[PDB]
């Protein structure tokens, strides 16, 4: 028991929500580039044996509803699920186009008790966002 | 070129 | 009789460390994701996952430094930020 | 050749962000009874991230509180490891 | 280069910070059952060869007064960093006898640029200390 | 006894 049982029928879900372009009122620049980073991500966990999910441009309640509906989903054939944000953030908070969403409002609907088809399985979450405006000066070695 | 997200 | 957390068993694996700005290059893709896809496709043939991102957090810290005309936002460094509330060791192979 | 000032850290929490931590006043605190039993059972034989790894799930398995405030009873602990380190840590 | 380098003379040091009594103002409960840790966290670390130091019932000058000391010793020799805390908290903070201080501040000492003779080397903290008031209901298995 | 802290 020191390993998760990865030998389910299906690896599991890959949910990749890549949002490039934002609206004005947010004052956010577009993330170019991060196209890029969708297709490497869609390539890896495919050959990963995922079932590889790519959304664009979700505003909040689209973010929101596609991960509720994605947790209510019957995963008791998968191994394993894998959600991958890419979009501004700022500490514990991600946005849609139209503004922020807390990461805990995205993460709570997989918590063992709301999704119970993935209790006992490893629910893995990417974040490519910042967390604040704090920058690393780095150390000459 | 180099951004923040 | 026997319950887990609700919490138990996810793992956030962050671009970078609390509170600071993470690096994007407008043409080669995120710092963090380039070199997550790269260790993926290297060792997860080979690697336990925090292993795996243990090698993602060494090729962001040594690999990338910015580069901008605002000496504000110039040769600057990331690390990224594994947060694992995993109970088993994770294989992609069996 | 920069490093990140912030690189090679290790954060070994007791429990979850924005979560009590539980202790008991005769065995100690569940973290650090697990922590201690799984160091010294695998400090020679495991890396320090599979160590961290056993000692989330003796915490999440093996606890549960007991109080006679409904409020606080039959609850439940995960720990959070919060890696910036850039290699393995073995002990040995 | 895949491994820290832990051969080093000395493993290093383990700094064990046990708070177990609060003054009055900070209306902090007494932690019984802390020394129970501190002396399991003395005989483990112990056996792995860190040089261990017990403080007990810090205030929180006396906590940044402890690291801003330790992260000023000449650390060539050692393989790696631990501080134990063991104490009443809140997200990002632990406290002291007399009251709060910020984790970040305590860290901040030990920094890559901050700490030359540990660049390089693990710096590891462990935090017996809550995050807040949330409670876990748990699901049943 | 158990308690939070």
């Amino acid at each position: 028991d020191n390993s998760y049982k990865m030998d389910y029928p299906e690896m599991g879900l890959c949910i990749i929500i890549n949002n490039k372009n934002f609206h004005k009122s947010t004052g956010m620049t577009s993330r170019s580039g991060t196209d890029v980073d969708a297709a490497n991500l869609r390539e890896t966990f495919r050959n990963l044996k995922y079932e590889v999910r790519n959304k664009n441009d979700l505003t909040r309640e689209e973010i929101v509803e596609l991960m509720r509906d994605v947790s209510k989903e019957d995963h008791s054939k998968r191994s394993s699920f894998v959600c991958v944000l890419l979009s501004h953030g700022e500490e514990g908070i991600i946005f849609g186009t139209n503004g922020p969403v807390d990461l805990k409002k995205i993460t709570n609907f997989f918590r063992g008790d709301r999704c119970r088809s993935l209790t006992g399985k490893p629910k893995l979450f990417i974040i490519q966002a910042c967390r604040g405006t704090e920058l690393d000066c780095g150390i000459e070695t | 070129v180099d951004r923040v997200d | 009789c026997h319950k887990i957390p609700v919490e138990a068993d996810f793992l956030y694996a962050y671009s970078t460390a609390p509170g600071y700005y993470s690096w994007r290059n407008s043409k080669d893709g995120s710092w963090f994701i380039q070199s997550l896809c790269a260790m993926l496709k290297q060792y997860a043939d080979k690697l336990e996952f925090m292993h795996i991102l243990t090698r993602v957090n060494r090729k962001v810290a040594t690999e990338f430094e910015s580069f901008s005309f605002d000496a504000t936002f110039h040769a600057k460094k990331q690390i990224p930020c594994i947060v694992s509330m995993l109970t088993k060791e994770l294989y992609f192979y069996h």
